[PDB]
């Protein structure tokens, strides 16, 4: 979908890779229900997105059951410095209790390895990140 | 006293107890991890790439079962305050490192029993830096690969190249020649071979094993560490490459020496122990040196060979010392360790005598070894040919009144500065009572020897006097030497990195000090944990695999960083993490450490597992788990879940589990360890009993009327000593694998913590529990004897003779055999039976 | 680049944190017997679309039942029952909500119905304390 | 006597053991009869695509394959029961999960039933305790 500009479907290049491209012609975006998530960028832009797989990134890490997958493992291809928020689909537990908001560990991959950034803030069903979204 | 205030354990069915053990198993699999080990740092030397190093190590990814060679990429720059968890990239492409269902050769399974390697896969590998060569043994066949030397690094995994051979049998113990990485060496049929990777040419070097018949009739081996050396002195190789290449210069050729230990085990007692193939009903002979019997006749020897630029072993030559080894070195029973000085000038060796109160380090220069031929005129000829000046230098001589623990720390410096007078580092426990490093400078003053005539050495014959012995550490703590710990000596910054117990006896911390002056001892690890560390050869960054009594083991990668002018105060900053801390299971309660003081006012440490769902007021049945013997410390601030989950299972059924290290347990110095000297088995139980009465007073849930004492090796021996000498306190005794007669156990252990039976008759009669069987209880179901039938360390004879003397004294028992397990119950099904039998026995009769 | 969500949890003890997402039953229109598969998935439409791609390769079509309204705890054992429990042949007695990728096939309960008709009652219940969390008539 | 801790219990059970059931359920509609191949191979990821390609060029079909909830412990054979075994042909029953390299055809269980009809039940359980490792009934709906 496309938030402020009305119905514009995200371009898919092939079903078997699950790649989703768009060009934003507008400042600002709205939550996509098909992705269940939202990134906001304040100008016209190309972005490519992947929903790849968590298994070939986390079975390569040993205490993987000292974590659980709680999201889609986004891959993003945009120019650096211009994305100003990404919202990842958090799965809620704060409606109940016994969950800390501070010890949360966002997974920023590189070919180096897993990085565990500290997220800026957690929503009910998303989290917001800072501008260097790689 | 009060049956309304004595906790009753719920009597589960046998299938219930299995259900409990399986629920431990499911959680247990996640808890066990087989942490990465055998780290090898290699720089990337690029200054424009992303990765600063490549760390190579052994590990199991968990995708598969067998542990394999892997690597991580250590970057030049971490993003700060966001931890880097390393990718575990595979060198090899998911092949079987072991054959189907764990079948090995009998000598491979024996070597894995001596090293206690329970894990499957590439257990050990060898590495050569400059060539980037990884030589390892997979599926009883040597393999190799190369990663980033004169070649480049990789990002995909490769195929491990197999090494083709004409030799029939396993090729054990492979080592790359450090001087020439194209050449390597291995043991085949207890004889030393040498090969060359790219051309495939192999070549035997020793001829001590005729391969004619059984080992009762073919007794000479070469390059093989024998039984007592493998299982009590923690040495598994018996050959050491010379690290440098010398040139004898015929026209262009290049010599390559190897020091090896020839062993003639003919005059040592042979015992038969049942083979794993029970259907065949045959045994295996084992040259097992019983206490008091004579040890193998040992000797050091040089197997040299000479090669060319085309890469062929042209010449070869066995060499042996100018006099026989036993005569040139009287009072030398065991070669504890050996190797070479890094320049290649001398081959060193730690000798040790039969009382084990007299250890001495010796340097053997290669010219002392003449060729070996049966022609006695060629022998005299080269006895004339060896120079008068050259000499073995007994450099260091430790003498003690308790026993010598073998400390493998020995760092000989290069001595080209001041061209004599070797300066080395050496751990010395006998001097002050605690294992401390020293810098020692001896003076190699040769007096001149005629090696053709045979002389008798004196008592301080080759002993060089000491120039100086500066003490780099001191205190009431020790520097860790044994059990494969080591030091790391940066000679450029002139620092020595060691491990020690300086902060507390319960924790192993990495310390650094300078060997110019003992200024201060800088700790490089966080307190409250215990650390197993491993440095880069460039001394810029290390790994530490560490844990605590509460937290599981993690493996963090630290980076030494600071102003280079002050290397001693370089701050270790956490760079990245390799294997982060696992999940403790929800039923797992981490145990409580305590300490207390005896009537002699010595401080003993102990653990306790509290009963889960503890009810105040209620008194509980107490399992005193025990080892209590030397060279093992049960109580330390370290994760007791991956190896002592059974203790938690007991706790989860409601048993108090108490663990005490009484006097004898190591990492607390020689005077502490030496309270069992010639009365081993006798003093430990008083320390364990006093630990019960203290824990009974401190915590109010210890029922003295229901005490079980469970042990497995020396612990099972003590559990039986507990039931004999303290019958009113210990209700039952689950004695696994017990050492029931000391006179039957092997030399290396017994001859060291007691001595030869002619010397200590009262100590042997009071310590062999099978000779004290009349004092066991007349009541039934108070004694459960467990034993692995195919045992080679604590032979089945021990349990058999105990049961024999129980029969003769008319005393009941119970007994459980594990017909296929050597010394640890290895197979998980057999281990599950062991645990359900332990729970059942406690449930019913405690 | 790849980016991933927070999934830190803890190491000391259990939490079994609840999940937000949906539980989905898929259908068949096969003439001999009609087989339903009841899945237990913790994620959203992209993982569902990957499952859709697999199921499309093995001829499934699906109607969208409403989501659960109580949060359901990750990895817990949830007995599945139903009106067709016992009188029709269905459901292995157990189910975990643990995540695995669509590359490694998901946990599911078989349901032979014969005629699809309209639809019959289903149940899901926590094995810990026997609480119904979801039903949908299909 | 250097303390064999003797905790042991290293089953090292793999999460591949659910997808070892996926290798399970190969059937072939070449004749009027229908028959099955059963495989349970952990300790290699490549065995999936290997036995997949091998048995579709050997003309077999892949079925639903419900996964065991428990990643099964290695070193123990698992028996086969059900309404199928004892009425229509199954050549071996028990499966030992042992490793072979992916380039080799493994041990498999062969299962002939002739005509299919309403279906027939196959079950995989343990002989150690007789708990349910795996349980399903075959489809007449996932065929050509």
């Amino acid at each position: 979908f496309w938030g402020p500009t009305g119905p514009v479907a995200t371009e898919v290049v092939d079903k078997e890779k699950n790649l989703y491209r768009v060009h934003f012609p507008v400042a600002g975006s709205y939550r996509w229900p098909n992705t269940g998530l939202c990134f906001v960028m304040r100008e016209a832009v190309t972005v490519e997105i992947e929903f790849c797989v968590w298994d070939q990134f986390l079975g390569e890490i040993n205490p993987q059951h000292s974590w659980m997958v709680a999201g889609p493992l986004l891959d993003i291809k945009a120019e650096p410095g211009a994305v100003e928020a990404v919202h990842l689909p958090h799965f809620v537990a704060l409606q109940g209790g016994h969950v800390d908001t501070s010890l949360f560990q966002m997974a920023h991959f590189k070919e180096e390895g897993m990085l565990l950034e500290k997220p800026a803030r957690v929503e009910l069903h998303h989290i917001v990140l800072e501008n260097p979204s790689f | 006293d009060d049956p309304a205030a004595r906790f009753q354990v719920q009597k589960h069915s046998w299938d219930g107890l299995r259900s409990i053990i399986h629920g431990s198993r499911k959680y247990s699999g996640l808890i066990v991890n087989k942490a990465p080990h055998d780290f090898q740092f290699v720089q990337k030397t690029d200054e424009s790439g992303p990765h600063s190093h490549r760390l190579y190590y052994l590990g199991m990814p968990y995708g598969s079962r067998e542990n394999s060679l892997l690597y991580s990429e250590i970057p030049k720059k971490v993003r700060k305050e966001a931890l880097l968890l390393l990718s575990w990239k595979q060198m090899l492409d998911h092949f079987q490192a072991t054959p189907h269902h764990g079948v090995y050769s009998r000598e491979e399974e024996l070597l894995r029993e001596r090293k206690r390697l329970g894990v499957f896969g590439i257990t050990s590998y060898d590495f050569h830096s400059e060539s980037g060569l990884f030589l390892f043994q997979a599926s009883n066949s040597l393999f190799h690969c190369r990663d980033g030397g004169k070649n480049g690094f990789m990002v995909s995994p490769m195929k491990p190249l197999e090494i083709k051979t004409q030799c029939s049998g396993p090729r054990m113990d492979p080592k790359i020649c450090p001087a020439d990485p194209a050449f390597f060496s291995f043991i085949n049929n207890s004889d030393l071979w040498v090969a060359n990777i790219e051309t495939g040419e192999e070549r035997r070097l020793t001829f001590c094993h005729q391969g004619l018949s059984n080992v009762l009739d073919d007794p000479k081996s070469a390059g093989v560490a024998t039984f007592v050396i493998q299982e009590e002195f923690d040495r598994f190789t018996g050959y050491w490459w010379c690290p440098t290449a010398s040139w004898e210069g015929s026209e262009g050729l290049k010599t390559l020496r190897i020091l090896y230990e020839e062993v003639d085990e003919s005059e040592v007692e042979v015992i038969h122990v049942p083979s794993p193939a029970l259907e065949e009903r045959k045994t295996d002979s084992y040259r097992y040196p019983r206490t008091g019997s004579k040890n193998p006749k040992i000797a050091l020897k040089l197997a040299e060979f000479q090669t060319d630029s085309q890469g062929k072993i042209v010449s070869t030559q066995e060499k042996e010392l100018v006099q026989p080894f036993s005569s040139l070195f009287p009072k030398v029973e065991y070669i504890a360790r050996a190797g070479w000085t890094r320049d290649g000038k001398y081959a060193w060796a730690m000798f040790l005598d039969r009382p084990q109160q007299w250890l001495q380090l010796v340097l053997l220069p290669p010219a002392l070894f003449i060729p070996s031929t049966e022609n006695e005129e060629q022998r005299l000829a080269s006895a004339r040919a060896v120079p008068r000046n050259v000499q073995p230098y007994v450099v260091y001589e430790e003498v003690t009144n308790v026993w010598i623990n073998v400390h493998d720390i020995f760092y000989p410096f290069p001595q080209s500065e001041g061209e004599d007078e070797l300066c080395f580092l050496r751990a010395n426990e006998c001097k002050t009572g605690f294992c401390h490093l020293y810098k020692v400078t001896a003076v190699l003053k040769s007096q001149g020897y005629d090696w053709s005539e045979p002389f008798s050495p004196g008592e301080d014959e080759f002993k060089c006097p000491i120039k100086e012995e500066i003490a780099l550490t001191s205190g009431e703590w020790e520097v860790l030497a044994r059990h494969g710990s080591k030091i790391w000596v940066n000679e450029e910054t002139k620092l020595v990195y060691f491990q020690g117990t300086k902060d507390t006896p319960l924790e192993h911390h990495l310390y650094v000090v300078s060997y110019e002056a003992a200024g201060e001892i800088v700790r490089l690890t966080t307190p409250g944990f215990s650390h197993s560390c491993s440095m880069s050869q460039n001394f810029d960054m290390f790994v530490s695999h560490y844990s605590s009594v509460s937290t599981p083991p993690c493996v963090h990668v630290y980076k030494l960083s600071g102003p280079d002018d002050d290397p001693l105060h370089k701050q270790p900053r956490f760079w990245a993490s390799m294997m982060e801390a696992a999940s403790c299971p929800p039923d797992y309660v981490p145990p409580e450490i305590f300490h207390f003081h005896t009537r002699s006012d010595v401080r003993l440490y102990g653990m306790i597992y509290k009963p889960h769902a503890l009810q105040p007021g209620k008194k509980h049945p107490t399992v005193l788990f025990v080892y209590g013997g030397p060279q093992v410390q049960l109580v330390n601030n370290s994760f007791k879940g991956i190896k002592y989950l059974r203790l938690n299972t007991l706790a989860s059924l409601g048993y108090a589990v108490v663990v005490i290290d009484g006097r004898g347990s190591c990492q607390r110095g020689l005077r502490f360890e030496g309270a069992l000297k010639n009365q081993m088995g006798q003093v430990e139980i008083e320390d364990q009993v006093e630990g019960l009465q203290f824990v009974a007073e401190k915590y109010g849930f210890i029922d003295l009327s229901r005490v079980a004492i469970h042990g497995w090796s020396y612990g099972g021996f003590l559990s039986l000593m507990g039931l004999i000498h303290k019958p009113q306190v210990f209700k039952v005794a689950i004695a696994g694998a017990p050492v029931t007669v000391w006179m039957a156990y092997d030399t290396g252990y017994t001859e060291r913590y007691m001595d030869v039976p002619e010397n200590n008759q009262h100590g042997y009669e009071a310590g062999s529990v099978a000779l004290h069987v009349e004092k066991l209880p007349n009541e039934p179901n108070r004694l459960l004897i467990l034993h692995g039938f195919l045992d080679e360390n604590v032979h089945f004879f021990h349990t058999n003779f105990l049961v024999s003397q129980l029969i003769r004294a008319g005393k009941p028992y119970q007994l459980q055999i594990y017909p296929n397990e050597r010394h640890s119950i290895r197979c998980p099904e057999s281990g599950e039976h062991y645990e359900v039998t332990l729970l059942h026995f406690l449930q019913e009769y405690l | 680049s790849p980016l991933g969500v927070l999934l830190k949890m803890i190491h000391n003890a259990l939490r079994f944190i609840p999940v937000t997402s949906v539980v989905l039953l898929y259908h068949r229109v096969h003439p001999e017997e009609v087989t339903f598969h009841l899945y237990l998935i913790p994620s959203d439409c992209s993982i569902r679309k990957a499952i859709d791609d697999l199921e499309m390769k093995f001829q499934f079509v699906r109607i969208h039942k409403p989501p659960p309204l109580t949060p359901l705890y990750m990895g817990c054992r949830y007995t599945v029952s139903g009106s067709g429990s016992g009188m029709l042949e269905i459901l292995p007695k157990e189910l975990e909500l643990c995540y695995r990728s669509p590359g490694e096939d998901q946990l599911f309960s078989e349901f032979y119905v014969g005629h699809l008709g309209s639809g019959i009652r289903l149940q899901v219940k926590d094995k810990k304390d026997e609480t119904l969390v979801w039903e949908a008539l299909v």
